[PDB]
């Protein structure tokens, strides 16, 4: 018995997904269809399940949600930013004047593809019958390209012409360079000896590729074929056929003469003294940085561009300061890198696979006279699609390089004399607000006292858009539920009346202009008024009041939003 | 009557006047998020038989968190 009610009116974007959340003392089953599960209910018409919304040729599995979120030791795959799927229309052919000078070369082309559309049915042994079949193996369309009418050869024609335009729109200049049937001799010539170079080859691979493309968009009408997803999602066995019905048109032309993650430990785990060293495996060889950055590092900056970190990235064989210098060489996958600090000497250095690295000064040294300053934390920041691991110690039958380099120096692990693992902090993705600060460039905020105000300013080059809130939300009773927004007119906005029971932040999406002077004063006229004073160029900048939201982006709608029924 | 006499104790104060609470925050980036010790350990079948996907999970696990009122948010 289904429920009474649904979440009307939600915003689409995106993909969706089933999901299902659990504390504990829980046991629960999926069930679709086929060998995954079988149904209780008898599905309502026309929605489908999710073992055939999976994708064909590819496998189905159970993330949790986001990351890993798994109940395992150190040997934890960290990754950092990933990519849109890379997938989440054929090519332009027709938008091309046909030149009339190989025309003819066209209309040659097009016999050849109608007297090769014979070959194969008769090599299947279709005969010329006057009753257009498929299992009666005879065909009509197979008789002298001149008896040909206009309603059997449109098809080969229009196929010359597209092989044609895929070509000039591809970019090469096109120019100038027995089984007895039952009446007609497909014959034309020896065009399956010469060899085809690569780039044709590849050529003809595009031109099934579009052909494949235009005949999907066709398909989609109807019911979900395996086949309407694209050529490039399509099985393997089946492809030859398609390259080779258009490897035969250049055959003619040719024969014829024509967003990092962070990683770091606890700041109170920060060193000032000794000899610590500590492991950084890379099972990939793309943007990685590994290194020991200060107590105040940035979760956002780039790792080492300041003077809160130093740092080594294999990616370009570079150690990271205030500025780049090429040192050390270029990991691959699979790869370990240990990573050794002195403070009783201030010296950094680096083993790639026990091999340490060297400078073009010739010294295996990294860093030197850098300041104590209140500690040394190990950090490391991943790329797009990077996954990498750390080992802080505690394992020494698992350290591998320890042995080869740092047993020996009076070198010692970061966690050997530790009875818990650590906390292993990273940089989050959700953008939460926070106060103001007065070290803060191209933001800045007074408050002055008549009427209280709390203005902007601003002293930048480069424009942004920021989102300002005030701190203290008012929140509404069980029977108070509505917001009115009143210009220097009257009030003339969008009906925004329903909250039975919230807490709406007031707040300003202003844009960053040369000179922004636009603030909040709380004034009053008969209740609770917030007047957001803007000044010159208010075009984008908007005013509300907004419950708990955290996202970053530059648009005006496209807002998530929900009405329950 | 007014703003800042809506989200404070006093309301028969109808002086539009503002406390040191009320200032601007900014949607900001540079925060650290803390990786748990402990996760709840959830062991997949993965059989995937064919009466349905089995999930599992048996082994409670708990904490506390503070709840700031003002910014409706827990830590």
């Amino acid at each position: 018995q289904p429920v009474q009610g649904m979440f009307e009116n939600f915003n689409i974007d995106g993909l969706f997904f089933p999901v299902v959340s659990f504390s504990a003392g829980i046991k629960v089953r999926f069930l679709l269809g086929g060998r995954h599960g079988e149904f209780k209910f008898l599905p309502p018409p026309g929605y489908a399940a999710c073992y055939e919304a999976v994708l064909p040729k590819e496998k189905l599995k159970v993330e949790h949600s986001r990351e890993y979120k798994q109940e395992r030791t150190y040997t934890r795959d960290l990754l950092g930013p990933t990519v849109s799927l890379t997938q989440a229309v054929p090519v332009d052919t027709s938008q091309i004047v046909l030149p009339p000078h190989l025309e003819r070369i066209r209309e040659r082309l097009a016999e050849n593809i109608h007297e090769l559309w014979v070959m194969n049915k008769i090599e299947l042994g279709w005969q010329y019958g006057p009753v257009r079949d498929d299992n009666k193996r005879q065909h009509p369309c197979l008789v002298e390209f001149c008896k040909l009418p206009e309603q059997e050869r449109n098809y080969n024609l229009q196929m010359s012409l597209e092989t044609l335009k895929t070509l000039l729109a591809l970019g090469c200049h096109v120019g100038i360079a027995y089984q007895l049937t039952s009446g007609y001799k497909p014959a034309p010539m020896d065009l399956s000896f010469i060899k085809l170079t690569p780039s044709q080859e590849a050529m003809v691979d595009k031109l099934a590729e579009n052909a494949h493309n235009v005949w999907a968009r066709d398909r989609i009408r109807q019911r979900r074929n395996p086949r309407l997803v694209p050529y490039t999602l399509l099985d393997d066995r089946t492809k030859k056929s398609n390259k080779d019905s258009l490897r035969e048109a250049v055959r003619t032309l040719l024969g014829y003469g024509y967003r990092f993650r962070i990683f770091r430990a606890e700041k109170t785990y920060a060193v000032k003294a000794g000899r610590w060293y500590f492991e950084f495996e890379a099972v990939t060889a793309g943007d990685m940085r590994v290194g020991w950055s200060r107590p105040g590092c940035q979760p956002d900056l780039e790792l080492g561009s300041d003077d809160r970190a130093f740092a080594f990235d294999g990616f370009k064989a570079q150690r990271w300061h205030q500025g780049n210098e090429h040192y050390g060489r270029s990991w691959q996958a699979g790869d370990v890198v240990g990573c050794m600090v002195d403070m009783n000497e201030h010296t950094m250095m680096f083993t790639l696979n026990g091999e340490i690295l060297l400078d073009d000064s010739g010294s295996e040294l990294a860093f030197k006279d850098f300041d104590v300053g209140d500690g040394f934390i190990p950090v490391c920041s991943l790329g797009v699609a990077q996954v990498g691991r750390m080992n802080f110690g505690k394992d020494v039958s698992t350290l591998k390089y320890f042995t080869i380099c740092g047993l020996q120096e009076g070198y010692e692990p970061f966690a050997v004399n530790t009875n818990r693992d650590i906390t292993m902090w990273l940089s989050k993705r959700l953008p939460q607000f926070l106060q103001v600060p007065s070290n803060h460039e191209h933001i800045e905020v007074t408050r002055i006292d008549k009427v209280t105000q709390k203005s902007f300013g601003s002293q930048n080059n480069n424009t942004d858009i920021m989102f300002y809130r005030l701190s203290m939300p008012i929140e509404c009773a069980x029977x108070x539920x509505x917001x009115x927004x009143x210009x220097x007119x009257x009030x003339x906005x969008x009906x925004x009346x329903x909250x039975x029971x919230x807490x709406x932040x007031d707040s300003d999406f202003e844009v960053l202009m040369k000179t922004a002077h636009g603030h909040l004063v709380p004034d009053r006229i008969d209740k609770d008024k917030e007047t957001p004073k803007p000044e010159f160029n208010n075009h984008k900048d908007y005013a509300q009041e907004k419950p708990s939201r955290l996202k970053q982006x530059x648009x005006x709608x496209x807002x998530x939003x929900x009405x329950x029924x | 009557p007014l703003s800042a006499g809506l989200f404070k104790s006093e309301h028969k104060n109808p002086v539009p006047q503002c406390p040191p609470r009320l200032h601007v925050q900014f949607l900001s980036h540079v925060l650290w998020s803390r990786m748990p010790n402990q996760f709840l350990k959830v062991d997949v079948s993965r059989i995937s038989e064919r009466q349905g996907w089995l999930v599992q999970c048996l082994d409670p696990l708990q904490f506390m968190s503070l709840h700031i009122p003002e910014e409706n948010r827990s830590v």
